[PDB]
């Protein structure tokens, strides 16, 4: 592959793990909890348009 | 430049080879 | 006096971007309008990324400061791509793009997989030490640095007691005592202003310790020299004029004690001495004083007829460990003499002397050096009988050593 | 490079002496991202006005309609001083003497039974 | 810009960037600097020389900018030295009035 | 409960991304490793996103396989609503 196309896609990969980190923590802490369950990620991935 | 500090260090001004002890006795 | 200016991005870069997008025929006032808007946003963010540098207590703007400065201005930290919807990544930094100016711009997709991953460093721990003891900063490694009156010695009695303990530990009665004393020599910052007394103790010791060839006394002193050298604080080339003739004597001298048995250590006494000798020619180097002087003494030790074979073996080792080119230019025209010496030891029956042991050690060392000297400057073709043009000393075994070196290179 | 040597002068004019080498590379990546979204919106606004040449009023429109959404700011001083005096007028409440660990109501804290799935 | 005191270089650089109106309309620090008043504590011995150079019509424009954008807080005393003025200035809308620093503050400890 | 069943199966499953690396970028955002299976589902979701983009890019390359170029990522992310940027400054 092209070099700039690999550092592009691994930047979208790091930004994707960091976005389920910030949003599933936000969905659980909205429900007064501290660690996220499965029901907090299947609503996090829905809000990113994933089709789980 | 001949007044540089190294010129005066005694490694560069001493025949220290004579010290090496060969077959001493 | 302050001649501060307002530097903006060049407009001739903004027309290249515009015509590479489909927007052709842009005016100069249209193009100057782009490069003062974006040069303000770079100045607005770099002034705002300097807030995160100061708050994080750093003096270097890292790459993550611009990721938080962008998020502060409600602009996504993403640089490579821009998502109009913004829902897959919402103000989430992807860490930028690892790109260069001198890059290749095309890699193979299995080159990135087969490379070894870098080592995750150690986690953060909390160690305590002392900056000040009742006002005075200690010199620990966690810290940076008419009758005339009766004079005082320039050492303290704690320092003089320290010198006595370190020297009585470095004569190696107990091995753990030696090893600490050697590490203490290797990293004491205040070991300057005691260094004349250490250099004099070394020099004087070897000279009255070769009167009777006491190998440990010498192996301990050579380890003391090696521990003196790798200390970074002290200034050594004022004292190297005493240090160098001591090590030459360990390498080029005869052994007054039992000739065989500890000759194995004697080779190491000459191994440790040749190591510290080429480390001393690596450091302390000025024009034509140190390295060329010991090279000349080693060569006239070699070309000297009918040498002591202990002196011969030591000088051979000393000239051998001098690096890449030195054996490339010096050991070349002398193979015939080495072979003739080996043949004489072989023919004469005399076995109770040390000549035969000296000959075997010299031949083995010379053959190993000749092996890479060959592996280094030629292909490995005709490794069977072409070495018979060089008197047939190492031959196929030399070829096998070259093959082992090639296997090590393949492993690398 | 050409545009990368000007980026080291924008930082040095802001007094930034020490910076990482990846700092210049991604401010150029932001500056390229910002001009290809002004000019992308400029030809959208030019096609709205039906002119074949993107002139300077199109870039004047695309800058001020992108700066109205992207680059925000903290709240202003006349807004901060109005919500301060609306808040600082309310007197401080008294404290119950042995209420326990003083916390907000439980729908505002992060103290819930905090479940997890059974491993099977 | 180069006759300004050396301690003001950072503000001067932010200002050198500000050249447009819309650049300043979203700064919110120079937006609050433009609406506030610089306090500018001066002595009465030096204010008499200033007002005898501003109340005349020869300089009625810079006098109009002074009485619009600058407060002047007058104290009766010696004019301060340059290394004493350097010790107490440096802020934006700086060197505040003495009427702010005269409120009663309960700076003592509790029992 | 299809996904609850899948997460229960996710123990004994090793994902393409390690959990020491997926868990690092989760700890960076406040998500702490209470359960390994949850870290593994997050890792698999990220993998599916990158893989779907890659497969769309390969259909574009086959239409115009082999090398992935920025002009293959550009129409592949355009249906996603993501405008990728060329470097153009190096």
């Amino acid at each position: 592959a092209e070099k700039a196309s690999v550092e592009t896609l691994t930047e979208m990969l790091q930004s994707y793990i960091s976005e389920i980190g910030r949003s599933a923590k936000s969905y659980c802490e909205h429900t007064a909890r501290t660690q996220p369950t499965l029901s907090d990620i299947v609503v996090t991935l829905v809000e990113m348009g994933f089709n789980v | 430049d001949l007044l540089a500090d190294e010129n005066f260090l005694m490694v560069t001004q001493l025949h220290w080879e004579d010290d090496i002890i060969w077959d001493g006795e | 006096k302050l001649k501060l200016s307002n530097t903006v991005l060049p407009s001739e870069s903004m027309k290249v971007v515009a015509e590479s997008m489909g927007i052709a025929q842009i005016q100069e006032e249209t193009c100057q309008l782009l490069t003062d808007e974006v040069s303000y946003r770079i100045k607005e963010i770099a002034q705002d990324a300097l807030k995160f540098m100061h708050m994080g207590k750093r003096q270097k703007l890292t790459t993550s400061d611009i990721d938080y400065a962008l998020k502060l201005k409600n602009v996504e930290p993403l640089y490579g791509f821009h998502a109009q919807e913004f829902i897959p990544f919402r103000f989430a930094s992807g860490g930028g793009r690892e790109l260069y100016f001198y890059e290749e711009k095309e890699v193979d997709l299995s080159d990135i997989i087969n490379t070894p991953l870098p080592r995750v460093p150690l986690d953060v721990c909390l160690k305590a030490h002392w900056l000040s003891i009742e006002g005075c900063q200690p010199a620990i490694p966690e810290n940076p640095p008419r009758l005339k009156p009766r004079s005082i010695h320039e050492l303290s009695v704690e320092q003089q007691l320290y010198y006595k303990e370190i020297t009585e530990a470095c004569v190696g009665s107990c091995e753990a005592k030696r090893a600490e004393a050697l590490q203490s020599i290797a990293t004491d910052p205040g070991l300057y202003q005691m260094l004349p007394r250490f250099s004099t103790f070394i020099s004087e010791g070897v000279r009255v310790n070769v009167v009777q060839n006491n190998l440990a006394l010498l192996i301990y002193l050579m380890r003391m020299v090696k521990a003196l050298m790798d200390n970074p604080t002290l200034y050594l080339e004022k004292y190297v004029h005493e240090l160098i003739p001591a090590v030459m004597t360990c390498i080029v001298s005869r052994q007054l004690c039992l000739r065989p048995d500890v000759d194995n250590h004697w080779a190491l006494r000459d191994f440790a001495a040749r190591l510290v000798a080429q480390i001393c020619k690596h450091f302390s180097t000025t024009t034509n004083n140190i390295q060329s002087r010991i090279t000349k003494t080693f060569t006239k030790s070699w070309v000297d007829e009918k040498t002591p074979w202990t002196t011969r073996y030591g000088s051979i080792a000393g000239l051998a460990e001098l690096g890449h080119d030195v054996i490339k230019t010096l050991i070349l025209p002398r193979l015939q003499q080495e072979g003739e010496r080996i043949r004489s030891v072989l023919d004469g029956p005399v076995l109770s002397n040390i000549d035969r042991i000296g000959a075997d050690h010299v031949q083995s060392l010379l053959l190993k050096h000749c092996a890479p000297v060959l592996a280094k400057l030629r292909p490995p073709p005709d490794n069977q009988d072409a070495y018979r043009a060089e008197f047939g000393s190492l031959g196929p075994l030399l070829c096998s050593q070259v093959v082992k070196a090639r296997a090590q290179a393949a492993l690398q | 490079p050409k545009d990368a040597q000007m980026m080291a002068q924008i930082l040095k004019d802001m007094g930034i002496t020490e910076y990482e080498p990846r700092v210049i590379n991604q401010m150029l990546e932001f500056a390229f991202r910002y001009v290809t979204t002004i000019l992308d919106d400029a030809k959208i606004y030019s096609s709205h006005a039906k002119k074949a040449t993107v002139d300077a009023d199109d870039v004047r429109l695309a800058i001020q309609c992108r700066a109205d959404q992207s680059f925000t700011s903290p709240p202003p001083r006349d807004f901060l001083l109005d919500i301060a005096r609306q808040r600082n007028q309310t007197p401080l409440p008294l404290i119950k003497p042995y209420s326990g660990p003083r916390l907000p109501p439980d729908r505002y804290c992060l103290t819930a039974p905090n479940y997890r799935l059974k491993s099977l | 810009h180069g006759d300004q005191e050396c301690y003001y270089q950072d503000d001067l650089r932010v200002l050198s960037s500000l050249t447009k109106k819309e650049h300043m309309k979203g700064n919110e620090t120079m937006l609050d600097f433009r609406t506030s008043k610089f306090v500018l504590r001066i002595s009465r011995d030096s204010y008499q020389l200033l007002k005898r150079h501003l109340q005349e019509k020869q300089n009625n424009q810079i006098w109009n900018i002074v009485q619009e954008h600058l407060y002047i807080d007058i104290f009766d005393g010696m004019p301060r030295s340059k290394q004493q003025i350097d010790a107490m200035v440096g802020s934006l809308a700086g060197e505040a009035k003495r009427e702010a620093n005269k409120s009663k503050v309960f700076f003592g400890l509790l029992k | 409960t299809p996904l609850v069943d899948f997460l229960m199966q996710l123990e004994d499953y090793t994902p393409t991304i390690p959990d020491a690396v997926t868990g690092y970028y989760l700890n960076r955002a406040g998500f702490e490793a209470s359960d390994p299976r949850i870290i593994r589902l997050i890792s698999l979701a990220a993998q599916k996103f990158i893989s779907d983009i890659a497969n769309d890019a390969l259909q574009h390359c086959k239409m115009k396989k082999y090398t992935l170029t920025m002009e293959d990522l550009t129409p592949a992310l355009s249906e996603y609503g993501i405008n990728v940027k060329k470097p153009h400054y190096f």
